[PDB]
């Protein structure tokens, strides 16, 4: 898989952040409290909500040749939609609900595969050494 | 033993990657039922003997091994500040790993607080708090 772009609004220190990801090594430099950390959290929320780790998160990624887009908005209440790109427009891949989207993602890119094979965090290194 | 076969495979993958990350200084990584040991001059040694940069190389080599073991290939890799403490040795090792290995991966997202790593990257952005909100600056 590959990430293409993420938009984060009103999440932690992010008021309106947009980050594009490209091929190769994408380096995100920042000091503590800069928002670099919360940006990765927004991506995790975007992909795997619900999980524990107006807020708006829009993430576009690529998987097996198909371009996907997950959009979440936390008002009260919450809105969730996951679509696929077809030609020039985005179409729902499943019911626009938290449970349906979460079930779809666990089949498309299981959470355990993401944390065990993609996401590297300090805790894992510490555990290894 | 199924457990032994798995730890054995992971050790092989980790050995190749670690040997590459250390220019062959260490010939292999041994996974004991779970503790890790490295081979130097034909002898298995405890991790306590590794220097700073070599610890970073080992931790990453092992993670990358698990990644290959489980997914069969690596498309995307996200390093969320896995090694925040960075001295001279650690930094040089990370830069070396970046330009010689990580650049072989389709997509790598590296989050760090070290400006010096920018030269070993393909695309760079700086994020900082400005007037209370995160601001993104595209550097490359």
């Amino acid at each position: 898989m590959k990430l293409e772009r993420v938009t984060v609004k009103n999440f932690r220190s992010h008021s309106d952040t947009v980050v594009e990801f490209k091929e190769g090594i994408n380096l995100i430099i920042g000091q503590n409290g800069s928002g670099k950390s919360s940006l990765l959290d927004a991506i995790l929320v975007g992909l795997y909500w619900p999980l524990r780790i107006d807020t708006y998160i829009d993430l576009i990624f690529e998987k097996d040749g198909t371009k996907y887009r997950i959009t979440r908005r936390f008002l009260s209440g919450e809105i969730h939609a996951m679509k696929r790109l077809v030609g020039n427009e985005w179409k729902h891949v499943t019911e626009p609900s938290s449970k349906a989207i979460s079930a779809f993602m666990e089949k498309l890119i299981p959470y355990n595969i993401f944390l065990n094979a993609i996401y590297i965090r300090q805790g894992q290194i510490d555990a290894i050494l | 033993l199924a457990r032994e076969a798995a730890l054995s495979k992971i050790g092989e993958l980790a050995s190749e990657i670690f040997a590459e990350f250390t220019e062959g200084k260490y010939s292999e990584v041994v996974v004991r039922a779970v503790r890790l040991f490295v081979v130097w001059e034909g002898k298995e040694r405890p991790l306590t003997f590794l220097r700073g940069g070599e610890r970073i190389a080992l931790g990453l080599a092992f993670r990358l091994a698990m990644s290959l073991y489980l997914a069969g290939e690596i498309s995307l890799l996200i390093l969320d500040e896995p090694t925040p403490y960075l001295d001279e040795e650690r930094r040089r090792k990370l830069i070396t790993i970046m330009e010689r290995y990580l650049k072989k991966i389709p997509q790598v997202i590296l989050v760090s607080h070290d400006e010096e790593l920018k030269d070993a990257a393909d695309h760079v952005i700086r994020i900082s708090l400005e007037n209370g909100s995160s601001k993104v600056e595209v550097v490359s």
